[PDB]
């Protein structure tokens, strides 16, 4: 396939909902509810916007119950970006906003079904960048729905031929490595899975990690550092220490000891039924 | 307070103004023109229908839950107290349609963050004006209020034309320090060194800020890494090495041909990195450099029009 391109005229653009780390989303129409979201970078290079094109025919040809449609983009007004729309509020609104009360049940399979997405995109190696809770959607308060992965190339702006990622993006689910952007590539599953250890901490706290650190750059540097973790005594009370244990293994503060997801959604399929 | 006569008369005259002013409703306002943007929010040049006033509207768009919102409006109603020549003049401070408004005094001059832009660089006969407002501001807040900035940059620091420097957006609501907390990385930190291992050591960590942006704002270039061998005499890191060689490296300082003694030291005691060695606010304000910079009649309000392009 190519040319994955909605031209202008056909993308009713509504209500302007929110920005985030490198896009602002409206609500559109396009044969029904979309979600548009205009990116940062509206003047891109013709050696980004390729690499762009060549990202979204990766992004196009996924298709899982846990992961968010992906519809194609757009160049006329200015390069926009167009996904599935989802009704409800995101896990990030549940958890820490609205205060929604979920039962262990719910909440482990809410953690189920993320792994369950999350491990279809590794198995088509694709690295989610940015998985929070933000970026999680309860679909019909349902089915899980991930969101803004992968897209590397739209994240941090080009100089003409180089993606040297400018860290950007929310720093309470980076990894350290990723903190350090030190190494060639530090955005790895592992950076995803450590991620994804964080919205654990999220489902069974209820809070965001460092709960007493009201300094931005202070947990940037030392978490950076290795001298700040997630203080895992924050966890319910009825939370399974085989959860708080699969937790443990994620936040690995070197990257080559966390586990990836094949093992990750066993655990957790484990500890369901052991219920 | 220990202030003059065209000082009384500004302050009292704003008292005036901010009673025609009763509730603050968001159709009250008709918007003109914005004024700057961060990280987190957006400002508005808006004029208050129900009396005419031209005020600057921060909106600050937060997703958190009602309880915590709740918290932030009512301990923001503290910046009523704050009547000083030094602070900016604030009006009023509500929510309605998600954001929270904080609705402050115009100052047509900006930010010394846009100053610094069209300037270049900023004079040391400049800079010890500024650092007298900042000190006796950081001091207002300190004595009758007992709170402190926390974020002493070029961006919180407003001037105007008719040729005053006042200090905003210090933390009055410590539930909006840690909402703002969950925001997205920066590109450059005014942190103190004891501030990013720890936690704010009194009046001091706010004067290494503003030492830093002196520097920042002398030479005209974020000093952290020090400028190159040949970039100085011609007068991207990441944000975790930024933050880890404030931690870990020697302070920056200033070029030793270009300012004057008194300045290059002023900067020095400013920007100590043991908090308990940095210079505090007693010591400051009676430095070579301040009882200097006090005595000399530069015309600041003159210096900023013809910065900017506004008429005498
Ligand atoms: N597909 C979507 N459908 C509906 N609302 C969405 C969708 N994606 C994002 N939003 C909302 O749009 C707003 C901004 O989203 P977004 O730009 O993705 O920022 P973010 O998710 O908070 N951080 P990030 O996704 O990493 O950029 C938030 O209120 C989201 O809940
Ligand atoms: N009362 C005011 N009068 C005029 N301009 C103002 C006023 N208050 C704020 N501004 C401008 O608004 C800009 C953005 O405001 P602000 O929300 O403080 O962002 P910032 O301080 O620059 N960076 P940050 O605080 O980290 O988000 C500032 O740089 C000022 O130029
Ligand atoms: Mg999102
Ligand atoms: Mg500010």
């Amino acid at each position: 396939s190519d040319d994955w391109e909605i031209p202008d005229g056909q993308i009713t653009v509504g209500q302007r909902i929110g920005s985030g780390s490198f896009g602002t989303v409206y609500k559109g129409k396009w044969h029904g509810d979309v979600a548009v979201k205009m990116l940062n970078v509206t003047a891109p290079t013709p050696q980004q916007l390729q690499a762009f094109k060549n990202e979204v025919g990766v992004l196009r040809k996924t298709r899982h119950v846990n992961i968010l449609l992906f519809m194609g983009y757009s160049t006329k007004p200015q390069l926009a970006i167009v996904t599935q729309w989802c009704e409800g509020s995101s896990l990030y609104h549940h958890l820490h906003i609205i205060e929604t009360k979920f039962e262990m049940i719910k909440l482990i399979d809410i953690a189920r079904q993320t792994a369950q997405g999350m491990d279809y995109l590794h198995a088509k190696s694709i690295i989610h960048r940015d998985l929070k809770s933000n970026n999680i959607f309860l679909h019909e308060d349902l089915t899980v729905k991930i969101g803004d992965f992968g897209l590397a190339t739209v994240k941090s702006r080009w100089s003409g031929s180089h993606q040297f990622e400018q860290l950007s993006g929310s720093i309470l689910w980076m990894a350290p490595e990723v903190i350090r952007m030190q190494d060639k590539n530090p955005y790895s599953f592992q950076s995803d899975v450590y991620a994804f250890g964080i919205v654990l901490y999220e489902l069974m706290t209820g809070q965001l990690p460092y709960s007493n650190i009201n300094n931005r750059d202070q947990i940037i540097f030392m978490v950076g550092r290795g001298y700040l973790s997630p203080d895992l005594s924050k966890v319910r009370s009825n939370c399974p220490k085989a959860m708080k244990r699969l937790m443990a293994e994620c936040l690995k503060k070197k990257r080559d000891e966390r586990p990836l997801f094949p093992q990750i959604l066993a655990s957790i399929e484990l500890l369901a039924r052991s219920l | 307070l220990e202030l003059d006569e065209q000082q009384r008369k500004r302050l009292e005259a704003f008292l005036t103004q901010k009673q025609k002013v009763g509730e603050l409703k968001d159709d009250d306002f008709e918007k003109i023109s914005e004024l700057g943007a961060g990280n987190g929010g957006v400002v508005f040049k808006v004029s208050h229908k129900p009396s005419g006033l031209v005020m600057a509207r921060k909106l600050i768009h937060l997703e958190i839950k009602p309880a915590i919102r709740n918290q932030i409006i009512r301990e923001l109603q503290v910046l009523h107290e704050c009547n000083s020549p030094y602070i900016v003049g604030f009006y009023g401070a509500f929510y309605s349609d998600g954001e929270i408004s904080i609705c402050m005094e115009h100052m047509d001059g900006g930010s010394l963050d846009q100053v610094l832009k069209k300037a270049g660089r900023i004079p040391e006969q400049i800079l010890g004006k500024v650092s007298i407002a900042v000190i006796k501001g950081l001091t207002y807040l300190r004595e009758k209020h007992k709170i402190m900035h926390r974020d002493v940059k070029p961006s919180n620091i407003l001037v105007n034309s008719r040729g005053e420097i006042k200090l905003c957006d210090f933390g009055v609501s410590g539930q909006l320090i840690d909402a703002m907390a969950n925001a997205f990385v920066g590109t450059r930190s005014y942190m103190s060194p004891e501030r990013l291992q720890g936690t704010h050591y009194s009046v001091q960590s706010d004067i290494w800020s503003m030492g830093l942006s002196l520097v920042e704002m002398a030479v005209g270039r974020y000093p952290i890494p020090p400028p190159d061998a040949k970039e100085l005499e011609l007068m991207p890191m990441a944000i975790f090495e930024l933050l880890d060689y404030i931690v870990n490296e020697p302070p920056p300082k200033l070029p030793s041909g270009v300012f004057s003694l008194e300045f290059q030291d002023f900067v020095n005691k400013c920007l100590i990195k043991n908090p308990a060695e940095r210079a505090d606010l007693k010591q400051l304000m009676v430095h070579a450099f301040i009882k200097r910079s006090d005595a000399e009649e530069v015309d600041f309000a003159g210096w900023l029009c013809s910065t900017i392009g506004l008429n005498q």
